[PDB]
């Protein structure tokens, strides 16, 4: 099915800070009671992070695609489990192929195909409430996909969508990195007991699944279930209300870290490599600890911030016909002598147009010819056999 | 005043400035060039500090 | 002005790249 | 058309243009350090540049 | 194809012998090579490690 | 330490230790890898001893 959402409220964002939260064991490999440094894609310490909520109160569900940043740290406070899945794709049309994740009571589920996604999708999840169950009515999520390439299934085991709000006690972390073809999960759970902000403290994720994809994805959304009762009249677009779930995403960037191991190999703390100036002194003793002293670090500098061309004011263009498809050569005992002076040459109107059925270049690189400026420049030309250009080529004999 | 003027030797590089050859060759040709450069240059280093 | 001593001030005149990353 | 300095480097230029000459000078370069009064004391540092 | 970055089923067609202990032997395990003495470990694992 | 730590340093060469190669590559091919490894390697410890 598909539908567009009606009824709702939407309100200016909201904003907290990202203690730290994204760090991960970043391979299979296993090492203890050592320092180690890394460098890879993270989450800096203290970025500015996006609240996003969806609350009563009003029906502040509107949920709205977000761009996918090359890489994604997502995390929830939970209640009541209303992250049900994610979308991910670039056209989202059936005109790419996209992702998408589901976790529904029929099975949990990872597939891509031409989805034609819906252009306001979600669960229209209703409660039976003359037997207290709760269940999805409506798949408003995708009309239909032309083709599929990867499915997979897993048990819908325990894919509970009854509970009752409050505090969060629940967190569930997840990274999302699509690279070389490859989509990376990495993720962890953590009990919680706190009042409706990011935690304190630290923990690391785990890797979860590598799975292969071709796509290239460029926007994504949460798939998420709706609340419906006789306590919501309206249609199934209109007739729902707003629970108070809330979630937080955060867009990597390049990073270098150093990791501490623990004797049991976990990773028990971290230093941003270029948060501070003594952070900085710290990634270059690899200590976490620095004594009184004075030391020293990476160098200064001023980036360049215009570039400039100054050519002479050339105008003629140089002859090219006139050597490359003329009428006559010279006995190659005999070869000729041609000079070039004082115009602009192209190469590229020449390989799009003569079928030469060699090219070779020596000391430069032909793709590079039209960037340059040159002296003295000559032709010579001869005709041999189609065997004989073997010895046209410098060393030769 | 010798460790300067050694930046201008070539080592058999193509030239001394490396913008030359990093302007006038592409990657996979430079990156057999700039190679010899680098290993000239350090134990010309390698010297001065012993 | 300077405090050196006369003997010393008669030494000193007996006696007689930043962009290559050598610096003092 | 160009000049050059004692250390084997194009200090100046002609300007194709205007034949007017040009001397160039690298981007800023500066030294870095960091002063601390050790960890088990204190966090608040300071910053010289060289 | 990639190499020794992590396990995949895709292995030749040698066949594997018993596992011998606290000799000095000739290893290899599914490419990696080596040569020593192989003993019950003491040290624990993450299970994809 | 330092000296250990430099075993690790691929100087070129396409991975990092004989057997790596050995298992990998015919013995014609092999001797530019190889090549490779003992230059790189033998320098650090006329370094390290001088
Ligand atoms: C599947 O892919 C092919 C690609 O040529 C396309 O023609 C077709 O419409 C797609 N869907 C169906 C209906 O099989
Ligand atoms: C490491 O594991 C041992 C055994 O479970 C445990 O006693 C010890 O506290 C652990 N250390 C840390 C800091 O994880
Ligand atoms: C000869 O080559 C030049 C340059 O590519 C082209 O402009 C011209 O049309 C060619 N003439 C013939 C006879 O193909």
């Amino acid at each position: 099915q598909c539908v567009n959402l009606t009824t709702r409220t939407q309100l200016p964002p909201a904003y907290t800070n990202s203690f730290t939260r994204g760090v991960y064991y970043p391979d299979k490999v296993f090492r203890s009671s050592v320092l180690h440094s890394t460098q890879d894609l993270f989450l800096p310490f203290f970025s500015n992070v996006t609240w996003f909520h969806a609350i009563h109160v009003t029906k502040r569900f509107d949920n709205p695609v977000l761009p996918f940043n090359d890489g994604v740290y997502f995390a929830s406070t939970e209640k009541s489990n209303i992250i049900r899945g994610w979308i991910f794709g670039t056209t989202l049309d059936s005109k790419t192929q996209s992702l998408l994740i589901v976790n529904n009571a029929t099975n949990v589920v990872i597939k891509v195909c031409e989805f034609q996604f819906c252009n306001d999708p979600f669960l229209g999840v209703y409660y039976h409430k003359n037997n207290k169950s709760w269940m999805e009515s409506e798949f408003r999520v995708y009309s239909s996909a032309n083709n599929c390439t990867f499915e997979y299934v897993s048990q819908p085991f325990l894919m509970d969508l009854e509970g009752k709000q409050g505090n969060f006690k629940n967190l569930r972390e997840f990274v999302f990195k699509n690279i070389d073809g490859y989509f990376k999960i990495y993720s962890k759970h953590t009990p919680i007991n706190l009042v409706r902000d990011l935690p304190q403290g630290f923990s690391a994720l785990e890797p979860l699944v590598d799975l292969p994809i071709g796509i290239n994805i460029t926007r994504f959304q949460t798939l998420l279930a709706l609340h419906r009762s006789y306590l919501t009249p309206g249609d199934s677009s209109s007739g729902w209300t707003a629970g108070a779930a809330a979630y937080y995403v955060g867009y990597l960037q390049p990073r270098t870290f150093l990791l501490k191991y623990n004797e049991n190999g976990t990773i028990t703390d971290a230093v941003d490599c270029a948060l501070d100036p003594l952070s900085e002194t710290k990634c270059t003793l690899k200590s976490f600890t620095v004594e009184k002293g004075i030391y020293q670090t990476s160098n200064f500098r001023v980036q360049p911030t215009e570039s400039i061309v100054r050519f002479p004011n050339i105008t003629n263009l140089c002859p090219f016909g006139e050597v490359f498809n003329a009428t006559r050569f010279a006995s190659v005992y005999a070869w000729n002598r041609k000079r070039i002076s004082n115009c602009v040459a192209d190469y590229s109107v020449l390989y799009n147009s003569a079928s030469f059925s060699t090219f070779k270049c020596y000391g430069v690189s032909p793709t590079k010819l039209n960037d340059l400026c040159f002296t003295n420049v000559y032709a010579d030309s001869f005709v041999i056999r189609g065997d004989e250009v073997r010895q046209i080529a410098p060393g030769q004999t | 005043n010798t460790l300067v003027k050694q930046l201008s030797s070539n080592f058999g590089a193509i030239s001394s400035v490396l913008n030359d050859i990093l302007s006038r060759l592409d990657p996979p040709e430079a990156e057999v060039q700039i190679d010899r450069l680098i290993t000239g240059r350090l134990q010309s280093l390698q010297t001065y500090v012993t | 002005p300077s405090k050196r001593s006369f003997i010393e001030d008669l030494l000193f005149n007996k006696v007689t790249q930043k962009f290559n990353g050598l610096t003092v | 058309q160009f000049g050059r300095d004692i250390a084997d480097t194009t200090d100046a230029v002609r300007d194709p243009q205007t034949l007017e000459i040009l001397d160039i000078t690298p981007c800023s370069f500066g030294g870095v350090s960091v002063i601390t009064p050790g960890t088990n004391t204190s966090n608040q540092v300071a910053v010289l540049y060289q | 194809f990639e190499l020794l970055h992590a396990p995949a089923t895709v292995c030749g067609p040698k066949k594997s012998t018993n596992l011998v202990k606290n000799k000095c032997v000739n290893f290899n395990f599914n490419g990696l090579t080596g040569t020593g003495v192989l003993t019950e470990s003491n040290k624990k694992f993450l299970p994809f490690q």
